[PDB]
């Protein structure tokens, strides 16, 4: 059940923008390009941003 | 001067944005070459009333003389063909634009109604929206195999090819090149497209050569709008106000001296000229990779409606997605499709049909000469001509309904014969009014040397 | 597909700037590459603020003052071959909504980049050297000339 | 403009969410699109395209680039959708041949099989005439048998036979007006009469959704070409007005005439035209109208006679009608019905009538044997059911499909059902799973349409039984289930 | 409010003049009500 909905959630996220009529290796640059912002964004937050969106995701996981 | 400038960078710097903004303004005025007078009247309401209820619009059809020859429409009561009734009379048909006698061909009806049978009548859409049948691609096919060329196009109507491939790629500030008798499609397809024309006599290379040099030279003055110009030389392979063929020859040098692609209507040469009947490319040999674009239709030979246009895939491709009688109209009712490919196996069978009409062509052209009242004009070579009157009159009503007369005498006589009508108003370079001869491999010798016979006796009776 | 198949209207182009939400993506877009901007660790926020700026500036004024001419072929026959996408905008109208917003924006950005930046002269040039750039060729006198005969074709 | 019956239609505006997402979409499309131009531009990765021969390098080239960039980057990509051969009559159930490609579109080759029983959606049978066996086929073989296919010559000269004017009084008896005249194509009738009627000097008002054959059909006259809002009445008002007042643009005279074009039935939008105030402005301003009927003439009244018999207006109303036989009669052709006179001047002054040929002798009976089976002189009860059926049909389908939560524009009484899908992958997701789910359906892009608005048109037909409506039906809810289509903030 | 009037005091003058022009220019754009059709006829 969980699989199913993750493999939807890509359906939907591939529709949304436009990867879906995109070649392969054109979703792989994207994706890279994607991941990369994200983690570089992340380590920025946590480096100078205070932790106190942290103690929220926490108390949100507990 | 050196003491001003160490004063002015003394200076603060408001004093010098004000002197700046000072500056600009007084460009500003000295460059205010409109003047104003500060007076704005408005229309009243009462006057607006007036004027919409003062206005009276002209009638949407002007009044239409009762004259008027082209009123009268000949009722056939039957086929058109060999031995037809016209207005309830038996003649023979020297009329009608079926040269290879394919229009009764028993195997040409057996093939429309297998694919009557297994299609229907009707298409019911476009290209793009399941209009597509898979006669369709046999017939592009087909049409790509006989002309040796990469790729074809088919339309559904013969007026629509032209006019339409045409505008595709010529596009506004483009220059085409285009022989003063073209026929009325072309005409249209030229001023859908808003490109330059220019006209050069008809077939004339003394005209056409002047006329690249002329460009040659305005070039000169501008190399970077001569670098994004396209040029194009539109002509027709047999003329059909003139009935005489185009020297190719010239031409192709012509096109590989100056960089300009060549555009050619093979609608009359295409299934009478050449040994295997291929078009002028072939009686004149020149190479079928040499010309870009060739156009023609399936009506008056192939005996079918629609039309086609023929080259490399470089240039087809584009109609595709570019012509408007091609994205927006319902594609060609499968019959008809089959009636054209049965039309071009039975062609490719036996060639020796052409053969066959050029020598009929030459046995009616020369004993038609000797007319005392009229001229022939065109070429031995050519299924239609002309017959023009020898000594015009002040005006055309009169010739026009000299011409009548003699064809009405001749009808009586069990000869079918046509004028050429044309848009008076429209038509850019206006033919002098002339009796339309055409010639079948269906008509015999016989038939042929009394139709030249009873002619003959018809205009020297009418004229003298 | 083609054009005119379902709107009669030759250009379409010339539309695309009044659709229903192009100023909100527009707006969003400029709010997720100043995101981006930020998530740089080691460039310090004056730097990021002028970044976004010039880097804004340099992508519009690419967009609608340098490419000319429409990306899919148009029925008018090439009316527009030559027009930038600022003169093709609304038919050549030259006061409307969306041309408003479209000057407007660079000088709230400047504004913003200005102040965020403590008014340092560095910065200064730079953010008045860019959005004169864009502001330039705004302006109705310049429409439809080429100084020095450069982009004419 | 005095309405005898309810006029109902609903064009709700797309969710904003669905906007932004949309313009995400393209601007990710275009920025692969520039990467990809680069790349091919320094022959790094290899074109599939064919290029100029090595005889005309030195030649301008013939195409420019730039205008086919939403060819190479975009309708390539789902470039499946269209074009798809199909091997049998387009009935409710059409055979498609499949096809393959391992070259992303750019290149199609053909597998053996075929599809078989594939609901049709996507032709224009409004009455359901196109089918192979029946009395009609039996007519066309008829004729074609003596006749034969296709005739030779124009109208003015030999070209014109009896069965052309058989034809032609049918047509003027079937719509009620004195007089009309057939011509061998649809787009042909507009261009090649509409110059004839209006030159330079004259006004032509035109709709904002026309056709591209009224379009051409304007510019080739020089008359000045105005365009008003899509039945926006105010607009046509205004206009009128302002064009009677102001006089021409350059020399303030008095135009010589004003014509305005507009349709029964547009076909993408689905709206119907508002006719009655469109008539009471054209008597109230003196004007002139062109009607345009090719998808009312069938589809519409309450027994085909068109979409004034719908409205109930009075035909000598409108000035010139035109019309097309491709639609509901199941063949291909064109006609213009008026005023003896209107009549008489086209066949002497047509561009078609001169130049062109006329029709092909099957076609013409094939249109002469359903036109009367819609009139009734068969004695068969046949024909007067499809119109029943069409509307049954019309109704049910709308109905249902607007109360699963879809966004559907135009009247409640147009046979042709919109139904928007706003992005751009959607539209080749659309279309892919539709044809694997044995539904055939037409999907329309952005340079077609606005850029917001991407849909897929279903032509509904009396062909249609209910089964088939109820399979349709439950498949179009599945995959708008699967792609999320369902926009609509009333019903869900 | 405060803090932003400290900063602006803490400004150079011509910045702040070319602050208040460009707040001129936008007023300006505003209120051009006029939508001017930009084009040219001349008789034949
Ligand atoms: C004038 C040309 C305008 C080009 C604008 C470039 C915008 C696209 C861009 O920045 O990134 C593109 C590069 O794009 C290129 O490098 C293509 C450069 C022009 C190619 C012209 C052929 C690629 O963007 P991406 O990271 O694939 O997303």
């Amino acid at each position: 059940r969980a699989w199913k909905q993750m493999s939807w959630f890509y359906y939907q996220y591939l529709l949304v923008t436009a990867l879906y009529m995109l070649e392969p290796w054109e979703r792989t640059v994207f994706n890279s390009m994607l991941v990369s912002i994200v983690g570089m964004a992340l380590y920025t937050g946590y480096v100078f941003m205070p932790q106190h969106i942290m103690a929220i995701l926490h108390y949100f996981e507990i | 001067l050196v003491e001003m400038v160490q004063a002015l960078y003394e200076a603060p710097a408001y004093h010098l944005i004000l002197e700046g903004i000072l500056i600009l303004w007084i460009i500003r005025l000295l460059f205010s070459k409109t003047y104003k007078l500060q007076e704005r009247s408005d229309l009243t309401v009462k006057e607006k009333e007036e004027l919409i209820e003062e206005w009276q619009p002209e009638p949407l059809v002007p009044p239409v003389p009762k004259d008027h020859p082209a009123l009268n429409y000949n009722i056939v009561s039957g086929p058109p063909s060999h031995k037809t009734v016209v207005n309830g009379k038996e003649c023979i048909n020297f009329a009608s634009f079926n040269f290879l006698g394919l229009l009764d061909n028993p195997r040409v009806k057996a093939a429309a109604l297998a694919s009557l049978k297994k299609y229907g009548v009707g298409t019911c859409g476009p290209r793009g929206f399941y209009g597509t049948f898979d006669v369709h691609l046999d017939l592009e096919d087909r049409l790509a195999k006989f002309m040796k060329t990469e790729e074809a196009i088919i339309y559904s109507y013969g007026f629509a090819t032209i006019a339409s491939a045409i505008p595709a790629y010529s596009k506004r500030g483009d220059i085409v090149f285009v022989d003063r008798a073209a026929c009325f499609a072309i005409q249209k397809g030229l001023q859908a497209s808003r490109s330059d024309i220019k006209l050069f006599k008809h077939n004339d290379m003394a005209d056409l050569e002047r006329l690249l040099k002329e460009q040659e030279i305005e070039d000169q003055k501008n190399p970077r709008k001569a670098r994004v110009t396209r040029r194009f030389i539109v002509v027709e392979g047999l003329y059909m106000n003139t009935g005489t063929i185009c020297p190719l020859p010239e031409l192709v040098k012509l096109k590989y001296k100056y960089k300009a692609r060549i555009f050619l209507e093979e609608s009359l040469s295409f299934g009478v000229l050449g040994e295997h009947g291929r078009g002028v490319t072939e009686h004149y040999g020149i190479n079928i990779d040499d010309i870009d674009l060739i156009s023609a239709n399936m009506e008056n030979a192939l005996a079918s409606i629609g039309g086609f246009c023929c080259g490399r895939s470089f240039v087809i491709d584009h109609q595709r997605l570019s012509g408007q009688g091609y994205c927006f109209s319902a594609s060609l009712p499968p019959l008809l499709a089959a009636a054209a490919i049965e039309a071009l196996n039975i062609m490719e069978e036996n060639p020796g049909i052409f053969a066959v009409l050029k020598e009929k062509c030459g046995q009616i052209h020369k004993a038609l000469q000797g007319i005392s009242g009229l001229k022939v004009v065109g070429e031995s070579l050519s299924p239609a001509f002309h017959l023009q009157l020898e000594e015009s009159t002040g005006s055309r009503e009169q010739d026009v309904r000299l011409l009548q007369e003699i064809v009405d005498q001749c009808m009586n006589r069990s000869i079918a014969l046509t004028q050429a009508r044309y848009l008076e108003k429209e038509e850019k370079c206006l033919p002098p009014p002339s009796i339309r001869v055409v010639v079948t491999v269906e008509q015999t010798e016989e038939e042929l040397e009394r139709a030249a016979s009873t002619i003959k006796e018809v205009a020297q009776a009418v004229l003298l | 597909m083609n054009v005119g198949t379902a709107h009669s209207e030759v250009n379409p182009n010339t539309r695309v700037m009044n659709s229903r939400g192009i100023w909100l993506s527009y707006v969003l877009a400029i709010g997720l590459l100043h995101i981006v901007l930020l998530s740089i660790p080691f460039v310090s926020v004056p730097v990021v603020w002028t970044l976004t700026n010039l880097i804004h500036n340099m992508g519009m004024y690419i967009f609608l003052h340098t490419v000319k001419g429409t990306p899919f072929e148009t029925p008018d026959q090439g009316k527009a071959r030559l027009l930038t996408h600022w003169e093709q905008m609304d038919y050549g109208v030259q006061f409307t909504a969306s041309r408003k917003f479209l000057t407007i924006t660079p000088i709230v950005l400047y504004f913003l980049t200005s102040f965020y930046t403590k008014y340092d002269q560095i910065h200064f040039v730079l953010n008045t050297v860019s959005l004169m750039s864009v502001l330039i060729p705004k302006l109705p006198q310049l429409h439809g000339v080429r100084i020095f005969g450069i982009n004419k074709y | 403009g005095l309405y005898k019956r309810p006029f109902n239609e609903a064009f709700e505006e797309t969710p904003m969410l669905v906007a932004v997402l949309t313009y995400v979409g393209y601007g990710v499309l275009t920025l692969f699109g520039y990467l990809r131009d680069f790349l091919r531009y320094w022959r790094i990765e290899k074109c599939h395209h064919a290029t100029e021969r090595e005889e005309q390098k030195d030649f301008v080239s013939l195409y420019q680039d730039f205008e086919n960039f939403y060819t190479r980057n975009l309708y390539m990509r789902i470039r499946d959708n269209w074009n798809r051969p199909i091997c049998s009559v387009p009935g409710a159930r059409v055979d498609i041949m499949e096809r393959q490609s391992h070259d992303y579109n750019w290149s199609f080759k053909y597998t053996g099989n075929i599809i078989k029983g594939v609901i049709n959606m996507g032709s224009y049978n409004y009455l359901g005439f196109a089918r192979n066996t029946g009395s009609c086929q039996e007519a066309a073989a008829k004729v074609l048998e003596e006749y034969g296919a296709g005739v030779c010559s124009t109208r003015q000269e030999i070209g014109n036979l009896d069965k052309h004017e058989e034809l032609e009084e049918l047509v003027a008896r079937f719509l009620g007006v004195e007089a009309a005249m057939a011509y061998g194509m649809g787009f042909a009738t507009n261009s090649m009469n509409i110059p004839a009627l209006v030159g330079k000097g004259c006004l032509i008002l035109s709709d904002e959704l026309n056709h591209a054959s009224l379009v051409l059909g304007a510019r080739l006259s020089g008359a000045t070409i105005r365009i008003f809002k899509h039945n926006n009445m105010q607009s046509l008002e205004k206009l009128l007005k302002d064009a009677i007042v102001y006089g021409q643009p350059r020399t303030r005279r008095p135009w010589k005439k004003i014509l305005i074009l507009v349709e029964g039935i547009y076909s993408m939008e689905g709206s119907i035209v508002r006719l009655p105030e469109v008539i009471a402005l054209k008597k109230k301003y003196k004007a002139y109208l062109y009607l345009d009927e090719a998808h009312s003439i069938g589809a519409l009244g309450p027994t085909g006679r068109g979409v004034v018999e719908y409205f109930g207006l009075d035909p000598e109303d409108v000035d010139v009608m035109m019309g097309t036989f491709t639609k509901s009669f199941g063949a291909s052709g064109g006609y213009i019905g008026g005023k003896k006179e209107l009549i008489d001047y086209l066949r002497t002054h047509s561009h078609s009538a001169v130049y062109a040929t006329s029709l092909s002798p099957p076609v013409v009976e094939q249109i002469i044997t359903s036109m009367k089976c819609i009139m009734g002189q068969d004695g068969t009860s046949l024909g007067k059911e499809c119109v029943q059926q069409l509307a049954e049909n019309t109704r049910y389908f709308r109905r249902r499909l607007k109360e699963m939560g879809f966004i559907i524009y135009g009247n409640e009484d147009s046979p042709v059902v919109p139904l928007m899908l706003y992005m751009p992958a959607k539209i080749g997701a659309f279309g892919r799973e539709m044809l694997k789910r044995n539904i055939g359906v037409v999907v329309v892009g952005f340079p077609a349409t606005p850029i917001i608005e991407s849909r897929a048109r279903f032509c509904l037909s009396a062909a249609h039984t209910k089964e088939i409506l109820d399979t349709a039906l439950k498949e179009i809810d599945e995959v708008g289930d699967l792609l999320q289509l369902k926009y609509s903030r009333h019903r869900l």
